[PDB]
């Protein structure tokens, strides 16, 4: 068989910069190499094949070069859209084997993380329970501290971090911090607050809600 | 113009079998091999085999002989892939997609069928609204949201105002934890439309077959 | 008095090369380099050359010798033998004759290849002929073409739909009528073996010097030219890669057997008259050796002539060369070797030398068929026969033609390969079986080497004698055990052979066998006397 190695599975790129995803196989191909762009929640999208040529569908910004063994796929304008997993594949010997995958991540200036605290509303508390969210959207990078207050003590038993992909539109990552709690536990407790700690500023951004009918 | 509209996502216990359909449309369908691509979560694209629709013309994978079976039916042109002896490896999502003779590559593909792989039952979500409270400092824009709690398998959709609008909807991917998920989503909204307006979030789950709809309120 | 002592060849030369002729074929050109390159590539070779030295080579010499050491045909010399075996002389006979049905038409292919390939441009490189479909596709057209499961090639089309016709019939149960030039081509074969055949060894002796020489040059002039094409040195790759782990599998030998054995074909009385026209003084042991030794080298080089054009083939496509290389037959020589050879310079050239190498190759091939049968008659109803041999040599390729008549048919080509798998592998495999044993246990093969020690002056060694009496006659049971034990279900060109072919198959591999047994009825059967009596004085050979 055929091994296709992407040894490069992360790649950071900017909008507008040319970026180059590289792509080595087992053996010689001659002029074999198909490459995919999958968009995060898409059906792999094919771009191109036999290395170079273009398929129909496909903006000029996309080329593609390379004849023997190692194939590169070539953006000269890289758009807020083009945030995809790229894919090769060979197409000449049986079976047709794929790349590792690399993730074109887009690189921009920094934004401060929009952070919005949530009282349990009153079906979860009807249920018994009570989650208190705190929502950071709008950021960048991905790194990013998120420290919970109950009632000003860090919190971190049932705190729950989950990062969203990269924007297609701004390029900004969005994250979700959850403090799940029971019922009892909240009705004993009134100001919640949840703070962020980023780079764009040296100060974590607090923010607070009460518990009595808000 | 071309189409692969597959099956919905299947939630089969580990041991059984499950059949997975293809309609394809927009094309001469005996004029093209029909293929099967699997894509584990997180891992790249793996290559099942092919089928040609005149005669049934299947071209399995070494790895895959035995594994997985081809089917093709040129009276409704719909092409079929069945799985026995289901295993964790085969919670994966799988993928239909044409492809010539020569050169082969795969131009058109489905839209992808989410297979679970578990002996886990089938939990509806819990729908509970996320609302701002009534203290917050209304600004230029105000941020909602909608919590869905312990559900199985993923197989879940959280709409706004039936897709109208969402230029501003941040969806938070699923946790999973003691074989139950839970995922939150968000939207952001200005405050010209609201409280005047109506805004509901729907969720529904596919594979319980269910659907709560739950009207954000302050 | 009369004719008494059998006549002598003209030259060593001419029946060293008379034996080649023989020996070498269609099946050493393509057949070789696919079984090699399919069942574990180079490493074929540590397995084929195994199965050469056990099985074909005592088999080669065996019969050699003994044509040469007794003089007889096919028939009489079992008569000197072991008379109740005498059948096996009839059975080669029909044998031949199944095999002269098709063997021929392949020629007559190539024939009318070559004939239409005088002209300038080659009728295999447009679409724009009076056969192809709507979905000839063809090069020196607009690029980034994407084949559909339906499309057809201009050669392809030009093979099925012209030459062959086979789009004209369903099948074996729908094949006629009859494609009229193919019958003449193959007519001008029956007269172009008339004119070599009817005189005797001394003609088929002549026109081997040409026969069997040039396609060693057709295949150095192929062999030159495919090593300077672009990219051939994927079909040597593919052609020579070890994949040591087919040698695990039990299949792999039982191919090689099967290959070495009917690409030397021995015990079908062609080397036993072939061999009976020589001096007894004369050594045979250095010729049997020879002679195989060029057959497998031949069949060596060979390869390299195919699949360097295929290797140049896979590149101007899309490698993997197994793809372009997948349908063994007269595909892989007809169809993608002449697409091959259409995209290269002064291609008229390279045409007319390959399809006339193909002539040339199964023109010495069927001298010796006849040879044999022609002897083996002769010598058996003499004075009844021989008042002219160019009228039994007429009746027999007169005979081939109207033989040949299913073959010429539109669904021929089917017709051709149930011949070719059905017919004639089991029942030869059988007589060499049953002659290889009744000449190393019946006769007994210490009186053998006992006339090896009185042809060549010396007693084979104990090597031949092992391989005689046990390691032959096991080779030749390999085989035979391995092919009852899974006949194996045939297709061509999009179509499957019906279920029942194997039994029509079994018809025609029995209907040639039915002659041995009955004909060992047949003597113990006529001469009274009590079992153990009429047997042992019918094993026992003529002891004036
Ligand atoms: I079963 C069988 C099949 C093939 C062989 C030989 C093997 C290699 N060398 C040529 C070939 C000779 O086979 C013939 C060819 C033409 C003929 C013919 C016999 O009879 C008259 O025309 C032997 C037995």
């Amino acid at each position: 068989d055929i091994v296709m190695t992407q040894s490069h599975k992360f790649m950071s790129t900017s909008v507008g910069d040319r970026v180059s995803i590289t792509c080595k196989a087992s053996q010689d191909v001659s002029t074999a190499v198909a490459w995919y762009q999958q968009k995060p929640g898409q059906s792999p999208k094919l771009l191109i094949y036999s290395a170079s040529y273009r398929y129909t569908g496909v903006p000029d910004r996309f080329t593609g070069s390379g004849s023997g063994t190692d194939f590169t796929f070539t953006i000269s304008s890289v758009q807020a859209e083009d945030l995809a997993v790229y894919y090769c594949q060979q197409h000449y010997s049986i079976p047709r084997t794929f790349g590792g995958g690399t993730k074109l991540e887009i690189k921009r200036a920094d934004a401060a993380p929009t952070v919005s605290i949530f009282p349990p509303s009153s079906e979860q508390l009807t249920s018994g329970g009570a989650s208190v969210v705190c929502f950071l959207n709008n950021f960048y990078p991905k790194d990013i501290n998120v420290k919970w207050k109950i009632d000003g003590s860090e919190r971190q038993n049932g705190v729950l971090n989950s990062w969203t992909d990269q924007d297609s539109k701004d390029s900004t990552y969005s994250m979700s911090s959850t403090l799940t709690l029971t019922k009892d536990e909240y009705e004993r407790h009134n100001s919640y607050t949840c703070e962020a700690t980023h780079k764009t500023s040296t100060s974590p951004i607090v923010k607070s809600f009460n518990r009595n009918e808000c | 113009e071309v189409q692969l509209q597959q099956s919905g996502p299947e939630l089969v216990k580990p041991g059984a079998s499950v059949k997975i359909s293809c309609k394809a449309s927009g094309y001469t369908f005996t004029d093209y091999y029909m293929n099967w691509v699997k894509q584990s979560h997180g891992k790249s694209l793996e290559w099942i085999g092919n089928i040609n629709p005149n005669n049934g013309g299947t071209s399995y994978n070494q790895k895959f002989k035995g594994k997985a079976t081809l089917t093709v039916d040129k009276s409704s042109t719909t092409a079929y892939m069945e799985l026995r002896s289901l295993t964790s490896e085969d919670s994966a999502v799988y993928y239909c997609t044409r492809s010539p003779v020569r050169p082969y590559y795969f131009d058109y593909w489905g839209q992808g069928t989410t297979l679970t792989v578990s002996s886990a039952k089938t939990t509806p979500p819990s729908v509970y609204p996320l609302a701002p409270g009534c203290g917050d400092t209304t600004g230029s824009s105000v941020t909602l949201g909608c919590l869905v709690k312990g559900y199985f398998p993923e197989s879940v959709t959280v709409t706004w105002n039936s897709g109208s609008l969402s230029s501003s909807v941040h969806t938070f991917p699923a946790l999973l934890q003691s074989g139950l998920y839970t995922m939150s989503s968000s939207v952001t909204v200005p405050s010209s439309t609201w409280p005047s307006q109506t805004v509901t979030c729907s969720v529904a789950h596919p594979a319980s077959s269910t659907t709560v709809d739950k009207k954000l309120e302050p | 008095g009369s004719q008494g002592e059998r006549e002598t060849w003209g030259k060593k030369v001419d029946f060293l090369l008379s034996v080649i002729g023989y020996a070498v074929d269609l099946g050493n050109v393509w057949r070789f380099p696919y079984i090699c390159a399919q069942n574990g590539g180079g490493a074929f070779l540590l397995p084929y050359t195994i199965m050469a030295i056990f099985g074909g080579i005592p088999l080669f010499y065996m019969e050699l010798a003994l044509g040469q050491y007794h003089r007889n045909g096919c028939i009489s010399i079992w008569r000197k033998i072991c008379p109740i075996f005498k059948g096996i002389g009839y059975a080669i006979c029909i044998i031949a004759f199944y095999i002269a049905s098709y063997y021929n038409t392949i020629m007559a292919w190539a024939l009318y290849y070559l004939i239409s390939s005088f002209t300038d441009q080659l009728p295999w490189t447009s679409c724009k002929n009076s056969w192809n479909t709507g979905n000839c596709t063809n090069y020196f057209s607009e690029d980034n073409i994407t084949w559909t499961l339906h499309s057809t090639s201009p050669a392809e089309e030009f093979y099925t739909r012209h030459v062959l016709q086979i789009h004209r019939s369903k099948g074996l149960q729908d094949l006629g009528g009859i494609s009229w030039q193919l019958a003449l081509c193959i007519m001008l074969i029956f007269t172009v073996i008339y004119f070599s055949i009817w005189k005797g060894v001394k003609t088929s002796g002549k026109v081997v010097w040409v026969t069997a020489t040039f396609p060693y040059i057709a295949l150095s002039v192929l062999l030159v030219r495919g090593a300077t094409l672009p990219g051939a040195w994927r079909g040597v790759l593919f052609y020579l890669k070890p994949n040591w782990q087919k040698l695990l599998e039990t299949g792999v030998w039982i191919d090689a057997a099967a290959q070495i054995f009917f690409s030397l074909g021995p015990g079908f009385g062609v080397l036993l008259a072939f061999a009976s026209y020589n001096k007894f003084n004369n050594n045979c042991y250095q010729d049997a050796l020879v002679t195989s030794v060029v057959n497998c080298m031949t069949s060596f080089v060979s390869g390299f002539v195919i699949f360097t054009v295929l290797g140049y083939m896979a590149e101007m496509r899309n490698e993997d060369v197994s793809e372009v290389a997948k349908d063994a037959g007269p595909s892989l020589l007809f169809i993608t070797y002449a697409e091959a050879i259409a995209n290269m310079p002064a291609s008229t050239f390279f045409a007319i030398i390959f399809f006339l190498m193909l002539i040339t190759l199964g023109l010495d091939s069927t001298f010796a068929g006849l040879e044999g049968v022609i002897t083996a008659v002769l010598d058996e109803f003499p004075h009844v026969w021989a008042k002219r041999r160019e009228r039994f040599v007429l009746a027999v390729v007169i005979t081939c033609f109207f033989g040949s008549l299913v073959t010429l048919t539109f669904g021929g080509a089917y017709v051709v390969k149930l011949l070719e798998e059905y017919a004639t592998g089991p029942a030869v495999l059988t007589v060499a079986l049953i002659e290889a044993v009744a000449v190393s246990w019946f006769y007994g093969i210490t009186q053998f080497c006992r006339d090896v020690k009185e042809m060549l002056g010396f007693s084979p060694g104990w090597f031949w004698r092992i391989c005689w009496v046990a390691i032959s006659p096991l080779f030749l049971l390999f085989i035979i055990a391995s092919f009852l034990m899974s006949p194996p279900q045939l297709r061509l060109f999009q179509y499957n052979y019906p279920y029942w072919s194997i039994i029509l198959g079994y018809a025609i591999g029995t209907s040639s066998f039915i002659c041995i047994p009955t004909y060992i009825a047949y003597r113990l059967i006529i001469t009274p006397g009590t079992f153990k009596e009429r047997i042992i004085k019918s094993i026992t050979p003529e002891t004036p």
